[PDB]
RNA sequence: CUCCU
RNA sequence: GCGUAAAGCGCACGCAGGCGGUUUGUUAAGUCAGAUGUGAAAUCCCCGGGCUCAACCUGGGAACUGCAUCUGAUACUGGCAAGCUUGAGUCUCGUAGAGGGGGGUAGAAUUCCAGGUGUAGCGGUGAAAUGCGUAGAGAUCUGGAGGAAUACCGGUGGCGAAGGCGGCCCCCUGGACGAAGACUGACGCUCAGGUGCGAAAGCGUGGGGAGCAAACAGGAUUAGAUACCCUGGUAGUCCACGCCGUAAACGAUGUCGACUUGGAGGUUGUGCCCUUGAGGCGUGGCUUCCGGAGCUAACGCGUUAAGUCGACCGCCUGGGGAG
């Protein structure tokens, strides 16, 4: 069922042609997705987020694509969890080791410029500083307070960041996304087949994933 | 199920390609992008200029439905092409009711020719007709008041080209582009068209059913080499353009613009160019032998080193006037050709 | 190029009727002919090695189906020789 | 030199 | 092992040789199993024995990878008989094409010759000079002759085994492709030797010779300049008939066959449906690019493989000497 959102199918003739389990040929040359089994598998992915979410685990939220943006914020700041979704830095899961101190320049910074010497040296020097945060806080403000690595990764769209699926493939987090028709299902566990430039669809999945999370915590 | 399957082919009932189920419902509004979802892959970028109605303001809020339309799909992410076309086809509608109606009867108000019928603008668009279809006989709307109100009585259209000439005023009277290539030919015959493309050397106004015109870089306004057309027009606009030029092998009409502002210049070196009228005029750049006022709507180049004082030789601008002040500049000599007033200041009160 | 009179009055003169086309004494009887008639054909011109080659090509077609038919029915085989005057 | 999507 | 490291014949046809679709029956040659005879002894190997141990000697066996005969097994291979149609081939319609040979003809241009008008330069270069011109050049116009190549169309288009083949028309002629059927019934693939074709240059005989152009002359350039540059210019380039038989003859990739994710195009047929609109969905052939797995030393190749395999052939074994 096509239940609320409208994540019936994709792009054109681009697709990959590992996807061929989940194509419908339509009459204006695009794709439909075979949504009579999108959701069993979409199924089979809650049924492990209630398990590893039960767990008290940490699943990190991925998804940029310039619209699905602030749905993950949104739809993830609602529960207890972790976003990452204006810029995917290359290796924060991988070379966390070295992402770490930069968390702490992040959080060690605005713990000096809400109260400390966020005026006392130069308007220029509150013009450098506040910049910095403003530039470390819509690319690690999600991630600030995981504090470790992640149990899982909620991937919107493995074209787009299938360098994060990678990343989280060298070491051994169960990544799973919903992928496009052009996307490539390899690395993802779980695959969801599905629509990823859609704000009903990022609405869609990515508030199912919510409720699964907050009412999964027992 | 198959509950699936049948849901499928009802979805593909209750929708069509064009942009003509009006379904798509506002759901996010932010100058300068409308957006919608008509039940397609996913959200337009709509402009706001398809959406404000004929004086520049606003007229749709959240949840409000147009359809936009289709044919289109993914350029790398995103749909459609844009619904105030949409509107094109119900304009259509309503003029094949005029026809189909054996008339159609609205307002026209068709103040004058471009390319020899009376511009005819029906709501918020408007368009161009054929020189005939303005007046029902040889009244000439000159004599009425200006932009006056009637309605439009069709004379002529072009019914592939789109091109419709319309009646203004006597209520009481009631292979294919390449062959016959001479309708819009004579020298430079006005045409409206909307751009498509601009191909950094170019904008690709072409609209007269299955042509392609230019309008290049040469022209485009009354600057050369520096403009870029992206800036200096628009993307998707229906503009001035005529031909200029029609090629019959090579098939390529190559159709200008600067035939507009081009007035405005003549107009400076008339309007001011009477005799000698002086000028309120600002420098802009002093380049050692002058100082290149260039106030009233891009007149350039003006008054020369020999001038400037009761001085001849020893003055050297940047000593005696300024940078960026208004002064008192009158004309002295408007050249036609090779656009060059000469504008002067010791036209005062020393000597 | 071998008409279709020609070639309608071969396979009915050596085939069974003017169905049975493809049997061997009738492709044999089709070359042949092909063959005399291109003797006139190379017995000018005397430089057309682009169409010499197809002759040699269906010299050597008909040399393997009369190997074939020598191979399976002798009596067929000379029949078929002394029926249409070859072998040097 | 200016004929693309 | 053979695209680039050494290495795929320039390309085909083709005898011997090698290899061979599918079903049934027979044979038992190959093949398998057993048995018998033989495969000398010594030697190797195993388990023992004797020299005080070992080397050494020696008992018994195993083995002597084999050959012959008899007896069977008949799945595969082969022989024989009878088939079958998918491989291969033939016929009826068309389709496109610089495929080949011969003949003819058209227009533009170059050169020359005759004539007219006209006079002081032309030509050439990075600059110049050699050169041509007052004996009338260069330019311009009219006419004529002769030879050669075919602008535009011209398309990482087409055809051909390769080399290669572009105006247009005729005659003779080869191949490919597809639709629907019919027909033959494995007639097939490859091929050492052999035979045939084979760009350009060149050679022989006879013609022809516009333009270009090795050799050659001259002017420059340069320290020199047997060169690049310029002005000329003979073989040759062209045709007919013979020869030569080589090329970076290149996709640096032998031929044939099967199988194995996609995309964008080109060209050429064809089927159905609303040709109702340059429309939509399939289907064959040839071809161009990009990329998937896989492969590769990498570069890259990638359904037209350099991926997975099979049949046959050619070739390679450090560099130079040396094709």
């Amino acid at each position: 069922m096509l239940k609320a959102g409208v994540h019936f199918g994709h792009q054109t003739r681009y697709w990959n042609p590992k996807m061929k389990p989940f194509i419908f040929g339509a009459r204006n040359k695009v794709h439909i997705i075979n949504l009579e089994k999108t959701v069993p598998m979409f199924n089979e992915a809650l049924a492990e987020l209630n398990k590893i979410a039960s767990r008290k685990g940490k699943i990190l939220f991925v998804g940029t694509k310039r619209a699905a943006s602030e749905a993950v914020k949104d739809a993830a700041l609602s529960c207890d969890q972790f976003f990452v979704n204006h810029r995917w830095l290359g290796g924060m899961l991988t070379n966390w080791k070295t992402v770490r101190q930069s968390i702490k320049r992040l959080k060690d910074l605005e713990t000096q410029s809400q109260d400390g010497t966020f005026d006392k040296l130069t308007k220029k020097e509150a013009l450098m500083r506040t910049r910095e945060l403003e530039k470390l806080e819509n690319s690690l403000g999600g991630i600030k307070d995981m504090g470790g690595l992640p149990d899982a990764l909620f991937v919107i769209d493995a074209d787009h960041e299938h360098i994060a699926i990678k990343e989280a493939n060298n070491l051994g987090i169960p990544v799973f996304a919903i992928v496009d028709t052009n996307s490539d299902p390899d690395g993802v566990d779980f695959v969801i087949p599905g629509n990823d430039d859609a704000i009903r669809a990022v609405t869609l999945y990515l508030g199912a994933v919510a409720a699964t999370v907050r009412e999964g915590r027992s | 199920e198959s509950f699936a399957q049948l849901f499928e082919e009802s979805l593909k009932e209750i929708e069509t390609r064009p942009g003509s189920i009006v379904r798509g419902v506002v759901v996010a509004i932010d100058k300068d992008v409308v957006l919608v979802d008509a039940g397609l892959k996913s959200e337009s970028a709509i402009p706001a200029e398809q959406f404000k109605n004929a004086q520049g303001e606003l007229e749709i809020q959240v949840g409000d439905e147009v359809d936009v339309a289709l044919d289109a799909v993914e350029d790398g992410f995103g749909e459609t092409l844009l619904s105030r076309e949409k509107a094109k086809r119900h304009e259509a509608w309503i003029t094949l009711e005029k026809a189909y109606e054996d008339a159609e009867t609205v307002t026209g108000v068709i103040n004058g020719k471009v390319k020899g019928g009376f511009t005819v603008e029906l709501n918020g668009i408007r368009a161009f007709l054929p020189g005939s279809l303005v007046d029902v006989r040889p009244v000439r709307d000159t004599l009425h008041l200006e932009g006056k109100e009637l309605e439009f009585k069709v004379i002529k259209l072009d019914q592939k080209r789109n091109n419709v000439v319309v009646s203004r005023r006597a209520v009481i009277e009631s292979e294919d582009p390449w062959v016959a290539i001479a309708k819009r030919y004579p020298e430079g015959t006005k045409l409206t068209g909307r751009v498509t493309n601009l191909t950094d050397y170019g904008c690709f106004v072409e609209i007269e059913e299955g042509v392609e015109g230019l309008v290049h870089v040469s022209e485009m306004d009354w600057t050369n080499k520096n403009i870029h057309p992206s800036k200096v027009v628009n993307v998707g606009d229906v503009v001035e353009v005529m031909v200029l030029d029609i090629d019959e092998e090579r098939r390529r009409i190559s159709l200008g613009l600067k035939q507009c502002k081009a007035n405005p210049w003549q107009q400076f070196a008339e309007t001011h160019n009477k005799g000698d009228r002086v000028e309120g005029k600002i420098k802009s750049i002093t380049d050692f032998g002058i100082f290149i006022g260039l106030d009233g709507g891009i007149d350039g180049l003006v008054h020369l080193s020999d001038i400037s004082w009761n001085v001849a030789g020893e003055e050297a601008v940047r000593e005696y006037k300024k940078g960026d002040e208004i002064a008192a500049v009158v004309l002295q000599v408007d050249a036609e050709r090779e656009r060059i007033s000469l504008g002067v200041k010791q036209l005062a009160e020393d000597p | 190029s071998l008409s279709t009179e020609a070639t309608a009055k071969i396979v009915s003169e050596f085939g069974r009727d003017a169905n049975d086309t493809g049997s061997t004494e009738v492709q044999v009887a089709l070359l042949t002919a092909q063959i005399n008639h291109l003797q006139g054909h190379f017995a000018e011109h005397k430089k057309d090695h682009h169409s010499r080659r197809g002759l040699l090509r269906m010299v050597s077609q008909r040399r393997k189906l009369l190997d074939y038919l020598k191979r399976k029915d002798v009596a067929r085989y000379t029949q078929l020789i002394e029926r249409l005057g070859l072998r040097r």
